[PDB]
DNA sequence: ATCTCCAAATATCCCTTGCGGATCGTAGAAAAAGTGTGTCAAACTGCGCTATCAAAGGGAAACTTCAACTGAATTCAGTTGAAGTTTCCCTTTGATAGCGCAGTTTGACACACTTTTTCTACGATCCGCAAGGGATATTTGGAGAT
DNA sequence: ATCTCCAAATATCCCTTGCGGATCGTAGAAAAAGTGTGTCAAACTGCGCTATCAAAGGGAAACTTCAACTGAATTCAGTTGAAGTTTCCCTTTGATAGCGCAGTTTGACACACTTTTTCTACGATCCGCAAGGGATATTTGGAGAT
């Protein structure tokens, strides 16, 4: 079945939590969709190496470890799923 | 004494770290002491962050680390904090802190 | 399949700095990743420093140099003095 | 009735999220959002769910990251609501581009 | 004749964005880096491309610093530049805590 | 020698840099900044030398201090 | 040469060395050099198109630094495959801000 | 004679040849030439840095035109990409024709 | 100044689990010991290039004069986003089963590597000549004044 | 909105020097050949991913109210920039003095390689039990209200 508009399944009340673990008191109505937009781009940008990286060892499922690689190609190495 | 860690007086497996050298394509040869040293180097640098973890853990009245221990470790102190600057601790979260202007008046 | 990993060491460690303090399981991935992670930063700039320097051989000298230009001060020494200590310690038998 | 003052709740709310580790976004949704994503790239993806688990925990954090430096731009403008601008700026500063 | 405050200032800009000639004079510099580099080690030398290329990377540096700081000077509604802007600049790259 | 970085001088970057008006306590924060730079490069560039045993720094050694704090610099032996 | 067989400027033989003293890996296939010299030669044939450009729009029969920086930082992809470079003697594109200019 | 005065080693030809092959009228200053240099020497180490690292990953001993391949799409943005995968399949498939 | 009350913190009980400390049996890897060999430390040498020196003028940095215009402070109201309420969507949770496919296994071998001889591309070195630099004039594009 | 007034843009011409082509010699690439092992293709498999359902309720969405924040408007002391005067040192030029970099030759030794002996560390499995962690109740510190 077709996969559309998943973006908004990040919703307000959840950025509105993330603002807060990042000490923001006050947040403008124009913000949730800033920050889908950015979410997105960072999400695109991490996948499309993690996919690589499985196509690459010709397998079908992406695994934390093609995750894991990603970040660290993107100079944000995650500590806690391998490597 | 057999092992190499004891020979060196350490925790650490200086044989592991040698393998890992060898089979890493880092030189054609690997000298004796590299592992030696390098299977030191991280012990110290575990036992920086167990230590500093171990802490942490106590100050929230808990007995064992989880992840959370090990980030509030690492970003309470500076130079752990600018060693793993670009690191992240999945389960850490971030350290308390509201900018001044934001508290009530 | 064997899956090897730094936990048997790191609790050898902790007992040593938190004798009555434990692990859990997702904080010693974390432990394990970080120390993968020092590891293949260090045996990194080592390989480059013999690079540079026309060598076919890693040496505990690049260790100790790529640990200098690695670790942030205080770190760093301390790690080049337990580096050095454990060599001298480890030529002294056999 | 009692009613706390606009902003009382929001320095709470930030005591309470600062003190956890918990994801903050919910879990379903985001799966949906990194396959829909995926799918772009190559059809027939599976994931395990731990590449899900860490791609949630990277961005959570770096989420978490962006709005520290977003809130640093909006207090430099003497507010204290963070606006679009605000991480644009961050985002420029940053080195991040698209 | 006096151009107004800030005329003068736009045609530098357009000036040095033109040219990419070194803008801190060499010698300054030179003695700079000796004295930094004294305070590491003692009895060094320098070959004189290595001094170009710590010149070369300080002014790039510099410049790109100085856009940065700049736009947080505009982001606040200013013009003018001040300390506070390159602090806010340095923290957002992430080279100070 | 922190003061050879002149007034004028910085201005100059501050211009190629784009900037129109700049605060009169602008000048001294720069020579800070600019001291912690020079220091980093250098520091690295040093232990690049003092490792090969010679006494004379390189424009490689600065090249590779300069790539390790991520800013590679394109003209000089990369 | 492989160059010819390969139909490139680039040399071959060289990559092909340059890949096995690097310690890449244990062993390097006979493919892999050709596809790297290629992918070299595309990329520097890239600068330089954009580069000389650079030189004609400016009047000039060769390419100094500061056209290389002209005709990185105006390409969007070479930008960003150059995001953390700097050419020494390159300056900067020519940008004022809109706010920065009288009415 | 004798004593060797070293011998440095660039891709100062090739790139010439290759600036030719685009600008046949338009020459290059010995500094941009330099540039180039670090250009190609940077861009080789990028590539097969990630080759190496996609080879350990997959527990495989030797650096095929594969890992190249998603070397390259790992390290070049979009468009470049694209190009450089097909400049790059092509020369392989030449190659092999010859023989 | 004092009371009302709401949500986070503290207290109580129950209980699941994931941890540390066992004991286990066992593949795989480290150590032990022998041997082959190439890397690099040393010692001796040449000369490339870094330091330095001494001078002289020309332009840059420093300091000064002034007031335009900027940032900083104050004020205020329309806007807008926070708090709280209500409705009910859709995430979470727990179990199920089917199977797609990740990962382990095994023989056949193409393909890389290694060694030696033969061929040649590319670095070193050389400098004539034109693209570019530098100097002076003349045109053009704008700002500040009235 | 039009007329004087700088400063950068463009036009021109004579010198300068580094492009870029050519000469020559070698080190490195290619050719040919013998050897083996990493990779590949094909067979077999069961962890765990997708898929679903179904009940439960926690959290999202949509709504009303209004407090307070943003930002528009206004004022002005004073910090900058522009232009002039003054003081100071950077840059250029011509070497010569010799530091220390890098070339060359070499054999002692340290590390690679491979085979046999020894024992570490991993995967499987159980246990005491303190540490949590969740459902339920109470007390508590202080925001906000009278
Ligand atoms: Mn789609
Ligand atoms: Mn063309
Ligand atoms: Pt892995
Ligand atoms: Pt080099
Ligand atoms: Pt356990
Ligand atoms: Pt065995
Ligand atoms: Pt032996
Ligand atoms: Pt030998
Ligand atoms: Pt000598
Ligand atoms: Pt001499
Ligand atoms: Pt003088
Ligand atoms: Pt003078
Ligand atoms: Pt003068
Ligand atoms: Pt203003
Ligand atoms: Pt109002
Ligand atoms: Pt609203
Ligand atoms: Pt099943
Ligand atoms: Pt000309
Ligand atoms: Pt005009
Ligand atoms: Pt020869
Ligand atoms: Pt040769
Ligand atoms: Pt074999
Ligand atoms: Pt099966
Ligand atoms: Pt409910
Ligand atoms: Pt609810
Ligand atoms: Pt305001
Ligand atoms: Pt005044
Ligand atoms: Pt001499
Ligand atoms: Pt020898
Ligand atoms: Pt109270
Ligand atoms: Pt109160």
């Amino acid at each position: 079945k077709v996969l559309r508009d998943n973006i908004q399944g990040i919703t307000k009340p959840a950025i509105r939590r993330l603002a807060r673990r990042g000490g923001v008191k006050r947040i403008s109505g124009l913000i949730y969709e800033e920050t889908r937009g950015v979410l997105k781009v960072f999400l695109e940008n991490v996948i499309r190496d993690a996919v690589t990286y499985t196509e690459h060892a010709k397998r079908k499922t992406v695994t934390a470890m093609d995750v894991v690689y990603a970040l660290k190609r993107q100079g944000r190495t995650l500590y806690g799923f391998g490597g | 004494a057999k092992t190499r860690s004891s020979r060196a007086g350490l925790q650490f497996p200086v044989g592991r770290v040698h393998r890992l050298l060898r089979k890493g394509n880092y030189a054609e040869r690997v000298g004796a002491g590299a592992p030696v040293y390098l299977a030191a180097v991280l012990e110290y640098l575990t036992a920086e962050i167990l230590e500093l973890a171990g802490n942490a853990a106590r100050d929230n009245k808990k007995t064992r680390i989880i992840p959370r221990h090990l980030q509030l470790a690492v970003r309470n102190d500076e130079e752990l904090n600018k060693l793993l600057g670009r690191v992240t601790i999945a389960q850490g979260g971030v350290l308390p802190n509201i900018q001044s202007v934001l508290l009530p008046k | 399949t064997r899956k090897e990993s730094y936990a048997i060491y790191v609790y050898k460690v902790l007992k040593q700095v938190h004798p009555d303090t434990g692990i859990s399981s997702k904080a010693m991935s974390i432990m394990n990743s970080f120390v993968n992670d020092v590891f293949e930063r260090i045996a990194g700039e080592a390989s480059r420093l013999a690079h540079y320097n026309k060598r076919s051989t890693i040496t505990s000298r690049e260790i100790q140099t790529a640990v200098r230009l690695l670790l942030p001060g205080e770190l760093a020494k301390h790690a080049v003095s337990e580096g050095t200590k454990a060599v001298t310690k480890y030529t002294s038998a056999k | 009735p009692h009613r706390y003052r606009p902003g009382t709740v929001a320095l709470r709310e930030i005591r309470r999220y600062q003190k956890s580790t918990e994801l903050l976004i919910r879990k379903l949704p985001f799966q949906r959002l990194v396959r829909e994503i995926a799918q772009d790239f190559k059809t027939d993806l599976r994931f395990q769910s731990s590449a899900v688990m860490a791609l949630q925990e990277a961005s959570e954090a770096y989420l978490v990251a962006l709005f520290e430096d977003t809130n640093l731009c909006a207090i430099h403008a003497k507010r204290v609501t963070i606006m679009p601008k605000d991480i644009q700026l961050a985002r420029r500063i940053r080195g991040e581009r698209a």
